[PDB]
């Protein structure tokens, strides 16, 4: 249910 | 016959190009093998994710893994009448170590993250700051967190960083089960 898991800030 | 003594096998090469490569290699003096036989010397590979590639990396590190461009470029140079170097362009057409790898990271700090991206790029892979469904390897500091859980859901290899260092040393993608986290 997401396109990506964004880079950890 | 410049390729006298060479024995060539292909993996993950499309049928049309396989025909081209087989014929040009044979006309250059090589033997061609459909099956991965003991006498193979060069594996021309379009992907790392095949039984033949996995067999070469695991059990035949003497075999040179080549890009699909090697034989066409060497053949053209040869029929054009140019004098072939004794290396026969092999050193210029090794398959890049991390070819088609898309490497993501999690739970590893700076500067280690920046260094990892540097080595992934220098050894022919793609670095992925964000996890996507097309990532091939997630290098994880711990078996926890959001990137890790979506890697499991997306059937993506989760490996410890030694997978990267040992693949770079070996000049081949090593299989992931050898680098599973505890």
């Amino acid at each position: 249910g997401v396109m990506t898991v964004p880079n950890t800030p | 016959k410049p390729l006298k003594g060479f024995v060539i096998c292909c993996t993950s090469i499309d049928l049309k190009q396989r025909t081209e490569i087989s014929t040009k290699a044979t006309k250059l003096g090589a033997a061609y093998r459909s099956d991965f036989t003991k006498d193979v010397t060069h594996l021309i590979a379009g992907d790392f994710d095949t039984p033949k590639y996995k067999f070469a990396a695991k059990s035949r590190p003497d075999i040179k893994i080549m890009s699909s461009e090697w034989i066409p470029v060497l053949y053209e140079s040869w029929v054009q009448g140019e004098d072939l170097d004794d290396g026969l362009l092999v050193d210029k057409h090794f398959l890049p170590t991390l070819f088609k790898c898309r490497v993501c990271l999690t739970n590893i700090g700076q500067p280690e993250r920046s260094r990892i991206e540097n080595y992934v790029l220098k050894h022919g892979g793609t670095f992925c700051p964000d996890l996507t469904r097309d990532v091939t390897h997630l290098i994880a500091g711990t078996s926890s967190g959001r990137k890790y859980e979506y890697a499991l859901k997306w059937k993506i290899n989760v490996v410890c960083v030694e997978w990267l260092w040992q693949s770079i040393q070996r000049n081949a993608v090593l299989e992931p089960q050898y680098f599973q986290l505890d």
